[PDB]
C-alpha cells in the first residue's frame, strides 16, 4: 500500500516541506535523495529514494534550498481556479496513482483560512468522485476570513473520511514553554506531531499496520470524524499517560471523549503499561460516552537508529463542537454587516447539522 | 505476526484466493502470491537465509481455515524447537489468524459506511434504520480493536521480555531450551488456547460469528437501497407512469420497518452474548487486565 | 553494604510509620469514597490502582523499593470496611530473617492504631470548612481537635521519633545478627509499650463520640451538642486519671494539658 | 494538592520574587527553570517544573533579571479597576485552578498600605464568592494611609481564612543587629520567613503534610485568625525555644498565647525535646488562656541537601489587637480633619468587633 502526500497554499507547501525534512533525516536518505551508509519501512510514503509528493512563488523558495533533489484571498476565486485547470493537475496526480503499487489513500496537508481554502475544496469534491474507496486524510489548519474559514468545513464534513490544528493554541503553547515573543518557529511544533501522527507506518508493528487501521478504530460513525492532538515532552509510562490528560498541552483552544490513542515513542517497559491504564480508571482522569463501549488505545513504537522517551495521543473529543460555534456565530455577525449567493447558506445549513449531532452525541440516548 | 507491515499485504493478495472452497486450492499457486508479498512489503530487506525456510503449508471448509505458515527448520538449530514447539507455534498462528481476518473485516465495514453516507445522503427516510447501521458497528470494532490490544501488550510484549531476558543472561543451552519452552507455556495460557479454558473460545467463537452474520445483513441492506436509488435516478432523467411508480416507491418504504426489526434483533442478541462473555472471564490472574479492556468506563455491568 | 539493611527500613518508616503525609494527604483523598463502603462490597484490583498511583505522583516517588507495597484487608479490626485496612510488605529471603511475618503484623498493628487517629483528625478537621459561612458547637470541636493534635504529636515527636533513632544508631555497634535481631524486637516491644497498645480500650469508646459528633454536623441539634459535651467530657477525665498512676507515661498528661486545665 | 500563590502591587512582586529566588535555590533548580544534577516534595509548588505564580512597571525588572525563564494611590482606586478587569484576571486563574490536579489554597502576597491594597481586597471577596471550600492564606504586611490601611482589614477579617509582618518590626531589627542606616535589604529577611513558614509542606512529614494542617491547629476561632512570627538566628532545644520567646525577636511592635507552633529546621536530638517542654512548664515562660485547654507544638523538619539550627515560631497571640488600635485611633483623628462615603463606618464598625472580640478572648468566661 502507498499514500500520496499533496500540499496546498502557503501553509500546505511549508508544512509540507518542514513534513519531509523531519521524514528524511528520520531515515538514513541524505537530502539529495541518496541513501546514506550510517529495518524501518519507507516505501508506504517514498518510491524507489523519491517522495510521492505533489506541490502546488514558494516554490521558488524549495527549488533554491538544498533540498533541490527531493522532487487571491477570495473563496469563490480558489474555487474557480481549480475548475479551469482540472485536467492539468489531475493528469499528474492519475499518473501519480496507477504507477502506484496499490494505492491507500490520499494526505492532505492545507489551512482553511486564500486559495488553498478554495483549491483545497474542488479537489476534495473531485477525489472522492473519480475514487470512492480511496481515504483522505486531511492535516487542515485553524487560523472575510470568517466566510472561507466555513464554506470549507461543508467540504470537510462529507467528503474527507478523517486532524486539526488550530494556531491559536500553537500561539499560546509558543509564548508559554518556547519564548518566541514567527512562522519557521511555530512549524517546528506542527511537523513533529505529523511525523509523530504516522510512526505506526514507517515500522512494522503488531496492530495498526495500514492506514484504515489508524481511522476505523477512533471514528464511530463518518459524521464525528475530527481528532485532537496531544505531545507532551517539549520515567514511566504513568508520567507520560498524566501529563497528556492536561488541558495544558491539547492543542485546541457535558463533555466526554469517545475513543483515545496513545503513542508511545520510547523504550519503556512492555509489562506496565497495564498498571498504569489501571490507575487512570481509579482516578478517573478522562470521561467518555454513555451510550456506547469506549476504550482507551495505547500502542509501543521504536525511534530510528541514525536519528529518551516521548508521546502522543488522539482522541477525539466532543469538545472541538465548540470551535465550529466561534466560527459559526462570527459569520452571523458578517452576515447583517455585508449572483445569487445562496451557496453560503447551504454550507451555513449543513455545519449547524454537526454541531448538534456533536451535542447530541454526549446524551446518553445518542441512537436516533 | 510481529511484523504487521508484511501481513497487511498479504491479507490483501490471498482474499480473491481463499473465499474458494479448499477443494480448487492447490499449494503451487500460493507460493507465488506468498513470494510477492515478501518483496512488496519491508521483509525484503532480510536475511537470505531465514527466508529460504519460510514458506506455506496447507492444513487438512474455505481457504480461511487450511491457510497457514510453516517456518520449518531442521539441523542443529531443530534442537531447540524439537516438533513440538512447531506444534504450538501453529496451534497460536490460528488465534492470531482469526483475530486479524476478524478486524479487516471490520475495518472494511467502517471503509463501506465511510462511502455509504456519502452517496445516499439525500433519502431522509433510509438514515432511521441505517443508523442502528452505524452504531452496532461501532459497537462491534470496539470489542475486536481492544481484544487486538491485550494481544499486543499482554501476550507478546510482555511475555517475549521475560525470554530476551533469560536469554541475554542465561548460557549452556539448557537454560536457553527451558526458557524458551516456557515461553510457549504463557502464550498458550495467556491465550484462550489451555485445555481448562475450552468454556471461554467456544464462547468468543460465537462473538466472532456475530461479526460475520453483520457483513452478509448489511450488504444486503446496502444494496438493497442503491437498486431503488439507481431506478429513481433513471426514472427522471430520462423524462426530464407516474402512478405506476408511487406504488413502487411506496411499498419500498414500506419493506424498510422489516430491515429494521433484523437489526433490532441482531443487536440485542450480540449485546446477550457479549455480557455472557465477561461472565466467564470471572473464573487465571492475566485475564483480569482483559475485563478492564473490553469493560473500560463501566458501559456493561449497568 | 550488599542487600542493604539500614536502607531497607527507611522504606518502612516512609509507609507504616507514617513518616511521609506527602503519600496520605494524596492516597485518602483519592480513595475516601471508595473505602467507606461496607467491606466485601469493594474490589481490591481497585485500591491497589489507587495506591500504585498516589505513590507516584506523589513525593515518594524517589524510592528503590516502593514496588513492595501490597493492600491486605484485614478481617477483624483493633480489638466495617474503612476500619480493615492495612499495607503489607514483602521481602526476600536473605532479609526476611530480620523482618519476618512475627515482626511485621507489629508493624501493622501500630500502623491501624495511626491510621484512625489520622482519619478522625482528618474529617473533624473537614467539619471546620462546612461551618465556615448553632453558636456553641464550636467551643466543643475546639475540646476534641486539641486533643487529637495532642495524642498524635505525641505518638510521634515523642515516642516513634525518639525510639527510631536509638535504632539507627544502635546498629552501627552491633557485631552479629544474633544482636541486631536484638535491636529490631527490641524496638517494637519498646513502641508498643509507650504508646496505648498494650486495658486502655476507653480510648477507642473515646473516639467513637469524635466520630458520631463529626457525623451530626454532616447532616447540614441544639439538645444533642451539649448531650456530647457531657459524653465526651466524661471519658476524657478517665482517660486523664488512669494516665496519672504510673511510676514516657507521665509526660503524656503535660501533652494534654498545659493551662491547668482539667483539675478536677 | 497545590497551591496557587497571588502577589499584587509592587510589596507583593518583590516579596514575591524574593521568596521564588530562595525557594528555587532550595531546592535543585537552575533560575532557568531546569533541574541541576548536583526527596524534597516540589509538586506542590512547582508544575512540571514551572512556579504556579500569578503576577500582577516592576513587572520589567522581572523580566530583565536573570530569573526571565521562570514564567493610583486611592483605595477606591484599586477597588474600581479590578471591577472593570474582573473577567480578564479571573480567565488566567480559572485555567490555572482547573488545569490543577487538586487545588488546595490561595496565598497572596500584599501590603495593605496603594493598589494592591484595593485590588486585593476586591480578589479577596470575589474568591471566596467562586470558591467557598478553598483556603485563603494572607502574607499581609503592614506599614490616606490611615484610611486604605483599615479597608482591607475589614475584608481581611471575613474572607482570609487565616499572617502579619509589619515593617516597623522590621525596621528596628534591621537597624539592631544588621546595621542597614532598603528595600533589597528588609526583603531578605521576610523571604526567610516564608520559605520557613511553609516548611513542613515541601519535605514529607509525619504530621502537618496539609495546608489545612498548619491552620486548624492554632485558629481556634473563625474570627480570630491573625498570627505573628519569630526567628531567632540572624547549641539544644532548649536554647532556642527561649531565645524565640523574647520580645526581642517577636516581629509585633491581660494577654496571653492561644497556640503556638515551633518549627525545628536542624538536625537537633529527637528525645531532648519532651525535656526542654517540661523545663517550660516549670519557669512559666508562657502564659495561655484560661478558658480552653492550649498546648505547645513543636515540629522538626529537614534542611534541602543542595542548599547549623534554626527555628521559626508560628503563635495566635492576643497581643496583635494593639496592632489594630493603632490603625484605628488614627482613623477618628483624620475623620474629624477631613458619594455617601457610607462604606467606611461600616468597615470601622466591623473592625471594633474584632478587637473586642480579643479583649474579650483573655477573660475566664470568653464563652458567649
Amino acid at each position: 500500500r502507498e499514500i500520496i502526500t499533496l500540499q496546498l497554499g502557503q501553509c500546505g507547501n511549508q508544512i509540507g516541506f518542514e513534513f519531509w525534512k523531519q521524514l528524511c533525516a528520520e531515515h538514513g536518505i541524505s537530502p539529495e535523495g541518496i541513501v546514506e551508509e550510517f529495518t524501518d519501512r519507507k516505501d508506504v510514503f517514498f518510491y524507489q529514494y523519491i517522495p510521492r509528493a505533489v506541490l502546488l512563488r514558494v516554490i521558488h523558495s524549495i527549488l533554491n534550498s538544498p533540498y533541490a533533489k527531493l522532487y487571491g484571498n477570495n473563496w469563490a476565486s480558489g474555487f474557480s481556479q481549480g475548475e479551469k485547470i482540472h485536467e492539468d493537475i489531475f493528469d499528474i496526480i492519475d499518473r501519480e496513482a496507477d504507477g502506484s503499487d496499490s494505492l491507500e489513500g490520499f494526505v492532505l496537508c492545507h489551512s482553511i483560512a486564500g486559495t488553498g481554502s478554495g483549491l483545497g475544496s474542488y479537489l476534495l469534491e473531485r477525489l472522492n468522485d473519480r475514487y470512492p474507496k480511496k481515504l483522505v486524510q486531511t492535516y487542515s489548519v485553524f487560523p472575510v476570513q470568517p466566510y472561507n474559514s466555513l464554506l470549507t468545513l461543508k467540504r470537510l464534513t462529507q467528503n474527507a473520511d478523517c486532524v486539526v490544528l488550530d494556531n491559536t493554541a500553537l500561539n499560546r503553547i509558543a509564548t508559554d514553554r518556547l519564548h518566541i515573543q514567527s512562522f519557521s518557529q511555530i512549524n517546528q511544533l506542527v511537523s513533529t506531531i505529523m511525523s509523530a501522527s504516522t510512526t505506526t507506518l514507517r515500522y512494522p508493528g503488531y496492530m495498526n499496520n495500514d492506514l484504515i487501521g489508524l481511522i476505523a478504530s477512533l471514528i464511530p460513525t463518518p459524521r464525528l470524524h475530527f481528532l485532537m492532538t496531544g505531545y507532551t515532552p517539549l520515567t514511566t509510562v504513568l508520567d507520560v499517560m498524566r501529563r497528556l490528560l492536561q488541558p495544558k498541552n491539547v492543542m485546541v483552544s457535558n463533555h466526554c471523549y469517545i475513543a483515545i490513542l496513545n503513542i508511545i515513542q520510547g523504550e519503556v517497559d512492555p509489562t506496565q503499561v497495564h498498571k498504569s491504564l489501571q490507575r487512570i480508571r481509579e482516578r478517573k482522569l478522562a470521561n467518555f460516552i454513555p451510550w456506547g463501549p469506549a476504550s482507551i488505545q495505547v500502542a509501543l513504537s521504536r525511534k530510528s537508529p541514525y536519528l529518551r522517551v516521548s508521546g502522543l495521543m488522539m482522541a477525539n473529543h466532543t469538545s472541538i463542537s465548540s470551535l465550529f460555534e466561534r466560527t459559526c456565530r462570527q459569520y452571523d455577525k458578517l452576515r447583517k454587516r455585508e449572483d445569487n449567493f445562496d451557496e453560503m447558506d447551504t454550507s451555513r445549513e449543513i455545519v449547524q447539522q454537526l454541531i448538534d449531532e456533536y451535542h447530541a452525541a454526549t446524551r446518553p440516548d445518542y441512537i436516533s | 505476526l510481529g511484523q504487521g507491515d508484511f501481513i497487511r499485504h498479504l491479507m490483501d493478495l490471498l482474499k480473491p484466493e481463499l473465499v474458494r472452497p479448499a477443494t480448487t486450492l492447490y499449494q503451487h499457486n500460493l507460493t507465488g502470491i506468498l513470494e510477492t508479498a515478501v518483496r512488496a512489503t519491508n521483509a525484503q530487506f532480510d536475511s537470505p537465509e531465514i527466508l529460504r525456510r519460510l514458506d506455506v503449508r496447507l492444513l487438512e471448509d474455505t481457504g480461511w481455515d487450511v491457510f497457514s505458515l510453516d517456518y520449518h527448520v531442521d539441523g542443529p538449530i531443530a534442537t531447540v524447537f524439537t516438533r513440538e514447539c512447531m506444534s504450538h507455534y501453529l496451534r497460536v498462528f490460528n488465534f492470531l489468524w482469526r483475530a486479524k481476518r476478524m478486524e479487516y473485516i471490520l475495518t472494511d465495514i467502517r471503509k463501506g459506511h465511510m462511502c455509504n453516507a456519502k452517496l445516499l445522503r439525500n433519502m431522509p427516510e433510509f438514515s432511521g434504520v441505517l443508523h442502528q447501521c452505524h452504531i452496532l458497528a461501532s459497537e462491534m470494532v470496539h470489542f475486536i480493536h481492544q481484544m487486538q490490544y491485550y494481544i499486543t501488550f499482554e501476550v507478546l510484549e510482555c511475555s517475549w521480555d521475560e525470554l530476551w531476558n533469560k536469554v541475554q543472561q542465561a548460557q549452556d543451552l539448557d537454560h536457553i531450551i527451558a526458557a524458551h519452552e516456557v515461553f510457549l507455556d504463557t502464550i498458550i495460557s495467556r491465550c484462550l488456547l489451555d485445555s481448562d479454558s475450552r468454556a471461554l473460545l467456544n464462547q468468543l467463537r460465537a462473538v466472532f460469528d456475530q461479526i460475520i452474520e453483520l457483513q452478509n445483513a448489511q450488504d444486503a441492506i446496502y444494496r438493497a437501497a442503491l437498486e431503488e436509488l439507481q431506478r429513481r435516478l433513471q426514472f427522471e432523467e430520462k423524462k426530464k407512469e407516474e402512478e405506476e411508480e408511487n406504488k413502487r416507491i411506496g411499498e419500498f418504504k414500506e419493506s424498510i420497518p422489516k430491515m429494521c426489526s433484523q437489526l433490532r434483533i441482531l443487536t440485542h442478541f450480540y449485546q446477550g452474548i457479549v455480557q455472557q462473555f465477561l461472565v466467564l472471564l470471572t473464573t487465571d490472574e492475566s485475564l483480569r487486565f482483559l475485563s478492564f479492556r473490553l469493560d473500560f468506563n463501566e458501559h456493561y455491568k449497568a | 553494604e550488599e542487600k542493604e539493611l539500614v536502607a531497607h527500613l527507611r522504606s518502612i518508616k516512609r509507609y507504616f510509620l507514617m513518616d511521609q503525609g506527602d503519600f496520605f494527604v494524596h492516597f485518602m483523598d483519592l480513595a475516601e469514597e471508595e473505602l467507606r463502603k461496607p467491606v466485601e462490597d469493594i474490589t481490591p484490583p481497585r485500591l491497589e490502582a489507587l495506591l500504585e498511583l498516589a505513590l507516584r505522583m506523589s513525593t515518594a516517588n524517589t524510592d528503590p523499593f516502593k514496588d513492595d507495597l501490597k493492600i491486605d484487608l484485614m478481617p477483624h479490626d483493633l480489638i466495617s470496611g474503612l476500619e480493615a485496612f492495612s499495607f503489607d510488605y514483602i521481602v526476600k529471603w536473605p532479609l526476611s530473617l530480620i523482618i519476618n511475618r512475627k515482626a511485621l503484623t507489629r508493624y501493622q498493628m501500630l500502623f491501624r492504631h495511626m491510621f484512625y487517629c489520622k482519619h478522625v483528625e482528618r474529617q473533624l478537621c473537614s467539619v471546620w470548612i462546612s461551618n465556615k459561612t448553632f453558636a456553641g458547637a464550636f467551643t466543643l470541636r475546639q475540646r476534641m481537635l486539641n486533643f487529637v493534635q495532642n495524642i498524635q504529636y505525641y505518638m510521634m515527636f515523642e515516642v516513634m521519633e525518639p525510639t527510631w533513632h536509638i535504632l539507627e544508631k544502635n546498629l552501627k555497634s552491633a557485631s552479629n545478627i544474633d544482636d541486631v535481631l536484638g535491636h529490631h524486637t527490641g524496638f517494637l516491644d519498646t513502641c508498643l509499650k509507650d504508646c496505648m497498645l498494650t486495658l486502655l480500650k476507653v480510648f477507642s469508646k473515646l473516639m467513637s463520640v469524635c466520630v458520631m459528633f463529626t457525623n451530626c454536623m454532616q447532616k447540614f441539634f441544639e439538645a444533642t451538642i451539649n448531650k456530647f459535651d457531657k459524653n465526651f467530657s466524661a471519658h476524657l477525665l478517665d482517660l486523664l486519671a488512669r494516665l496519672s498512676i504510673y511510676s514516657g507515661m507521665a509526660s503524656v498528661i503535660s501533652r494534654l494539658d498545659f493551662n491547668g486545665f482539667y483539675t478536677e
